[PDB]
């Protein structure tokens, strides 16, 4: 039975990473708005003792049983030596060793759209879920960017309900409501609560 | 002649207009108004 086996153990950062999910497709202007001012809300409230990182790479090829080593070096000049592959697997234990030191860190990855995405990964972090209402909702937010943003309307739509499609139990938190201050509020709360769980 | 004429029409208007006013034509349009102002309200907070 070892054509998977997988082990009863698994090795995951000390302090669970936090990512940003929705509520549309990042690297749009709407999506960038939402998560920077939560991210701001983050840095000034748990100030001296929260530290940001943007994943600027790619963070999905997070695998683990796939080969002992694949691309070791750049110098085999190998499929996998001069692909993408050798620098995401550099940036897993980045977020490993700022676990250690406590400090607890988010993922400002700009891949990653959906949980599944990342949910079979070593990483296994905490999800925070941005979601408008109703889609009627985000339309018109969406037109309120300008001209630039109706060319990409289209694929900005069917990232939102496909991510909405997907159950409430994959995220760990929701943000469901409108108001910042006190879906702010929302995430300060439960933070807090994982503070004390771990001291 | 007068008050109780004017008690009888204005009672029988106000039945009238509940009656009236739970037609599915109405109660459409009551709910499309409603839905747009509920709208408005996550729309104001999300601009904010």
């Amino acid at each position: 039975k070892q054509a998977e086996h997988v082990p009863p153990y698994d090795v995951v950062p000390s302090m669970r990473p936090v990512v940003l999910v929705g509520p549309s497709l990042k690297g749009y202007e709407v999506t960038d708005m939402m998560q920077k001012a939560l991210f701001d809300f983050l840095k000034h409230r748990f100030d001296g003792r929260i530290s940001i990182t943007r994943v600027t790479a790619d963070l999905s090829l997070a695998k683990r049983s796939v080969l002992n080593n694949p691309g070791k070096r750049t110098i085999i000049e190998r499929s996998s030596a001069r692909s993408s592959i050798a620098e995401v697997q550099s940036e897993i234990e980045r977020i490993f060793e700022l676990a250690k030191s406590l400090q607890l860190v988010v993922l400002d990855a700009d891949t990653i759209n959906h949980p599944a995405q990342l949910a079979k990964t070593s990483l296994a972090p905490i999800i925070v879920f941005v979601k408008v209402s109703s889609p009627k909702v985000l339309q018109r937010l969406i037109r309120s960017r300008g001209k630039s943003q109706m060319k990409h309307l289209t694929v900005q739509m069917m990232a939102y309900d496909k991510l909405v499609q997907c159950p409430p139990e994959s995220f760990d938190v929701i943000l469901d409501e409108n108001q910042l201050e006190d879906a702010c509020e929302h995430l300060a709360e439960y933070l807090e609560v994982y503070w004390r769980a771990t001291h | 002649g007068s008050f109780f004429m004017l008690n009888l029409v204005l009672g029988v208007l106000s039945g009238e207009f509940a009656k009236e006013r739970e037609r599915v034509e109405n109660r459409r349009a009551f709910l499309k108004l409603r839905r747009q102002q509920q709208i408005e309200r996550e729309l104001n907070g999300y601009l904010e």
